[PDB]
């Protein structure tokens, strides 16, 4: 007995953890390097600023 | 692939759906290849390992049933284990119903448990149930087994308690064995008893297949809803009336599902005859039976005993057919050696009186009060169909 | 010929008389039970007009 | 009532016969521990239906199923008797105990003509509940008849949840004492054992085994 509720929070725990970590990824820099060139990027994966150090 | 079908008589109505229960139908013969891996499958042993490690009940049920009658039977009365009792009624060399119960009785006596004697030696119901209604299908199979069966219940109830349940399968005995009127006249002491007829007896009688050790197995899976269909119809008619309403209209659906048409017009001779008064149910069911067999398998008091039940309970229209319908084969060149229905003064007098007194608060028996009086009294004059054929058209 | 005043079954109407008409004091009666109807709810105030 | 003698001739022997023919032989039969204060199927004649018993849902497990239901943990009613039922169970479907070998024999649409909801799935957990338990432990042994995984009985089911006092009604089939059993009326058996299983050593209330065989005690005396 109480399968489908015991389930049921695996799954919201598993959901919470997972909009609680899209919200660190979109909220953060990704920069990327080949040579000085400093590609920035967000978490949604847009090009922020095209640099060279 | 055509097959025949067989002439039950029965009307082809959703209402009666449930009287259609019962009989057999082809298109389970069509779907009989279907079935056939599954039964190949199932005649084999389980695994020693497996049968080890079973629980102790199925272990016990897989092991009882698998062995010989006598010798499960000796394992019981050692080891006084009187649950596998239904076990051992499907063994596969099992006697006839009476040697079986006479062996319950032993092997309640020798057994090395001894209750109280006022619960030890009492089976269950539905045990005797069972075997009564093994032994009415034996009796539908070959009804000259009735006399032991009688001999059975003069035991039985001198031995076990005389319940509504075992009372139930003895009058559904006495039914299949042909007996029409101790049967009727035992579901008519049961309701002077106040005792309800057993709804599962009355869903085995208008079953006249499938022997009740097998379905309380389950072997068959279909036609459990019409099972379902005839326990509530029997409770529906048990709200309303008293047991043996309920009895002869399951005797009725039995004899007409057995093709035994001459015992299904006794029924309702019977039941006018003995004062049962009839469900409207089953009066409606005679009529369209009525109906359907044109008036052929048919007499005088059987056809007294249906406007005695249409005047009690009934349509004008359905006692006017019936009346026509008899005023008719009278008439046939066929019929004019069998003798003539004539109403006696003092039915024709009950008749006429009970139709006065539906006609006072009806106007339909209003109407046709005359016709109904000039069809019993045997003076038919055609002009009386004129002007009703007139007064339809108009 | 009833012998009861009828009234607008007005929305404050309906939010006065919400135990009577809406709630689960409800006891059914029949011939085949005597029930008294728990769980009994009206959702909107147009359901006790 | 007032203490009617009961028509069976069960008898303790005289003092003046020599006790014979011990091919039968009834013993005073004394368990061990008592039984009788115990549920109806955890006395001692149901022991080997010990496995058959179904898993127990209790009060807490029910209250907490009535705030936050499931959709697959199917609720179910196993009384028989409309006029001793009086409220309804949340979340419940009438499943009465009666017809429950023929119900679970339909398929699921015959299911659905015949009792108005959807067939359980076998891998659904079923609960039952009837006045004391003792309906639903039937009908849950109909339901591990078939091949149901989940089935769980709440014993004292209306009788905790809505505070009454009823009761199944289970028969337990006595004889009548006008009734008169098997072995006094045959001729089944030799006089002999017919005697000597008819008889009994003490009042005829308590329980008594009956031995099959017996030997001289030799090293005694």
């Amino acid at each position: 007995s109480f399968r489908y509720t015991n389930n049921l929070i695996g799954a919201l725990k598993h959901r919470l953890l997972l909009e609680s970590s899209y919200r660190e990824i979109a909220s953060r820099k990704f920069i990327g390097n080949c040579r000085g060139v400093e590609v920035v990027c967000s978490g949604y994966g847009t090009v922020l600023a095209v640099q060279l150090t | 692939t055509q097959l025949p079908d067989p002439p039950y008589y029965l009307p082809h109505s959703p209402r009666f759906d449930a009287e259609r229960c019962g009989t057999f139908n082809k298109k389970w013969l069509l779907n009989l290849p279907a079935l056939k891996p599954l039964v190949r499958n199932s005649t084999y042993l389980p695994k020693k390992e497996e049968l080890w490690r079973a629980p102790t009940h199925e272990a016990l049920e897989t092991i009882i049933g698998h062995l010989p009658y006598h010798d499960a039977l000796r394992y019981i009365t050692e080891h006084s284990l009187f649950l596998l009792f239904p076990t051992v009624l499907r063994a596969r060399d099992a006697p006839l119903p009476h040697v079986i119960y006479e062996d319950f009785m032993k092997s309640c006596t020798f057994a090395s448990l001894q209750n109280p004697p006022e619960e030890q030696f009492a089976l269950p119901s539905v045990l005797l149930r069972t075997l009564l209604c093994m032994a009415a299908y034996h009796c539908t199979l070959d009804a000259d087994y009735f006399t032991t069966c009688q001999m059975l219940f003069g035991r039985m109830e001198q031995q076990q308690q005389t319940t509504p349940e075992v009372l139930s399968a003895w009058v559904y005995c006495c039914t299949a064995s042909g007996r029409v009127d101790e049967a009727l006249t035992y579901a008519k002491y049961m309701a002077d008893c106040s005792a309800p007829f057993d709804v599962t007896v009355f869903s085995l009688m208008q079953h006249p297949s499938l022997n009740p050790i097998e379905v309380e197995d389950g072997s068959v899976p279909h036609s459990a809803k019409g099972l379902l269909l005839q326990r509530r119809l029997g409770n529906r008619l048990h709200t309303a009336y008293r047991s043996d309403a309920v009895a002869a209209h399951g005797m009725f659906v039995y004899y007409a599902l057995t093709l035994s048409h001459v015992r299904k017009w006794e029924v309702i001779r019977a039941a006018a005859a003995l004062g049962v008064t009839l469900a409207e149910r089953t009066v409606v069911l005679a009529v369209e039976v009525f109906a359907r067999e044109k008036g052929m398998r048919c007499g005088p008091k059987t056809v007294k005993a249906l406007t005695h039940f249409l005047a009690q309970d009934g349509t004008v229209g359905h006692l006017l057919y019936v009346l026509l319908r008899a005023r008719k084969n009278e008439l046939l060149p066929e019929f004019r050696d069998l003798p003539h229905t004539t109403f006696s003064e003092e039915e024709q007098e009950l008749v006429l009186q009970c139709v006065a007194q539906r006609a006072r608060h009806d106007d339909s028996f209003a109407v046709a009060a005359t016709l109904v009086s000039s069809l019993v009294r045997e003076d038919d004059p055609s002009e009386l169909l004129m002007a009703f054929a007139r007064a339809a058209r108009n | 010929g009833a012998g009861v005043l009828r009234p607008h079954f007005n929305e404050v109407w309906c939010q006065l008389n919400y135990a009577k008409f809406g709630s689960s004091t409800i006891t059914q009666h029949t011939t085949t039970s005597r029930r008294q109807l728990l769980f009994f709810h009206a959702g909107s105030l147009k359901d006790i007009a | 009532q007032a203490d009617r003698r009961t028509r069976h001739h069960m008898m303790v022997d005289g003092q003046i016969n020599p006790r014979e023919w011990f091919n039968w032989h009834p013993k005073e039969y004394q368990p061990w521990y008592f039984d009788r204060h115990k549920f109806l199927y955890e006395q001692r004649q149901y022991a080997q239906f010990h496995h058959l018993l179904c898993h127990q849902v209790y009060l807490k497990d029910m209250l907490h199923l009535m705030r936050y239901p499931e959709p697959y943990t199917h609720i179910i009613d196993c009384r028989t008797s409309t006029q001793k039922m009086h409220r309804w169970v949340p979340h419940s479907l009438w499943l009465p105990r009666d017809e429950v070998e023929y119900a679970l024999q339909l398929s699921a649409d015959e299911f659905l003509d015949m009792y108005g909801f959807r067939k359980p799935d076998k891998s659904d957990d079923v609960i039952l509940l009837s006045h004391n338990g003792i309906y639903s432990e039937q009908a849950g042994w109909e339901w591990k008849k078939q091949f149901f995984q989940h089935v769980y009985n709440y014993r004292g089911g209306t009788n905790e949840l809505f505070g009454e006092s009823y009761s199944d009604m289970n028969v337990s089939d006595v004889l009548s004492p006008w009734k008169g059993p098997f072995p006094q009326s045959g001729v089944f058996v030799d006089k002999w054992s017919k005697r000597k299983v008819l008889t009994r050593t003490g009042p005829f209330d308590r329980q008594y085994e009956m031995q099959d065989f017996a030997l001289p005690d030799l090293e005694l005396e």
